[PDB]
């Protein structure tokens, strides 16, 4: 369980494409862009790893 | 030629009435029922701990749809703590016809920010005037607290850009934001937000309320009682200055109301909880009035404009960081238009 906000709105689609292909599940509220992320915790670094490398955002803990 | 009396049907007992103060108050003895009791199609967004949904004076209101539970995904069905209730009353007191939904992201353990945000924007889109959220969190600004604040910066800012107020509670901690902000680097969230009204609460008296938090952000007051005037230093607690509820039909009420004979679906008590909904009652009230003598709507800043000028100023002259522009009235509010 963490917490996410993109710095752009569009890009809540390339979350939802990261997020499926770590089996986690990540819960947008498209208007503001920001995301509450659950799934198994060892994965959740590699997910805010590899949604690092294409899309801006800062993560909540 | 019948003296006048509030919406609520107080069980047929006629004493209620004194504890009814502040609605008398504000509705200058009831009689703003008849200059606007507000419309059904004007709905407020109750952002709280759900919603008693038939509770005598309240399901005439309730959004026939129900609302939604987000801390179980599941429509509201209910409301365990009784906080909405009692939020959802000061609301309706004022404008007894208003539709009120309920968006529930509080229970026992408390909420979450997050979903707090979901429901301001999912209640500007389903068409809400006016959203009340009568809770908040203490924020450090931390790196994580800056991102929060963010995030929660742009759900008011989305309220905003749809022409929809949002009145939130300023807070119970009797201390000052503002003090609170460069000693703790905390803020009260969402109540220090930009384009979100922050309430705090008086007393009958017109003094603050001991428990109101004040500082620059507060815009408003209403009156949300306390225990006593002096209560805090000399233990004795004036029944009269506390202001009843609704509180939910199939609960127990307390000691203090069974003592006093309040029956169950009411509840004596006090809070920035229950000054919030009064002005957001008073802001439904006004866009009722003037979608009534136009027939369309009024922006965001006109309602605000109405609030502000027809406030009483108390405390220093101005906008003071006690009672911001003053405390709302709202036969003053319509006696503006």
């Amino acid at each position: 369980e963490q917490y996410l906000l993109l710095e752009h709105v569009k890009d809540k689609s390339k979350l939802l494409d990261t997020a499926e292909q770590f089996h986690i599940h990540a819960d947008v509220i498209e208007e503001i862009g920001f995301a509450k992320v659950t799934g198994e915790k060892q994965k959740l670094a590699p997910f805010t790893k590899k949604l690092a490398e294409k899309v801006g955002a800062d993560v909540i803990e | 030629v019948i003296s006048g009396s509030p919406a609520w049907g107080l069980d047929g007992i006629l004493e209620l009435k004194e504890y009814l103060w502040f609605a008398a108050k504000q509705t200058d003895s009831y009689r703003t029922y008849q200059i606007e009791r507000g419309h059904p199609d004007v709905k407020v967004a109750l952002i709280d701990s759900g919603l008693d949904l038939d509770h005598p004076d309240l399901k005439a209101s309730v959004n026939t749809n129900g609302g939604w539970n987000y801390i179980d995904g599941k429509p509201v069905s209910g409301d365990p703590t009784g906080h909405g209730t009692q939020t959802a009353g000061m609301i309706n007191i004022i404008a007894p016809d208003v539709t009120i939904t309920p968006y529930q992201v509080l229970d026992e353990k408390g909420g979450d920010s997050y979903n707090i945000m979901k429901a301001m924007v999912d209640a500007v889109n389903d068409g809400h005037e006016v959203i009340n959220i009568s809770t908040g969190s203490y924020t450090s600004l931390d790196r994580e607290g800056k991102v929060l604040m963010k995030a929660y910066q742009r759900a008011a800012n989305y309220a905003a850009k749809h022409q929809v107020l949002v009145f939130s509670s300023a807070g119970n901690k009797g201390v000052n934001l503002d003090e609170m902000r460069k000693t703790e680097n905390k803020v009260h969230l969402p109540s220090a937000l930009k384009h979100v009204v922050s309430v705090g609460s008086n007393m009958k008296s017109n003094n603050i309320s001991p428990y109101s938090n004040q500082g620059r952000e507060i815009e408003f007051t209403a009156p949300g009682g306390y225990l006593g005037e002096t209560y805090d230093q000399d233990g004795m607690v004036r029944v009269t200055d506390l202001v009843l509820t609704t509180y939910p039909k199939g609960k127990d009420n307390t000691a203090l109301d069974q003592m006093l004979n309040i029956p169950k679906g009411y509840s004596l008590s006090y809070g920035t909880s229950l000054a919030a909904p009064q002005v957001a009652g008073t802001a439904a009230l006004v866009i009722s009035e003037y979608r009534e003598r136009h027939h369309r709507k009024p922006s965001a800043k006109q309602v605000h404009h109405i609030l502000r000028k027809s406030a009483l100023d108390l405390g220093k002259p101005g906008k003071d960081v006690i009672y911001g522009y003053g405390e709302v009235r709202a036969y003053q509010a319509l006696k503006m238009m």
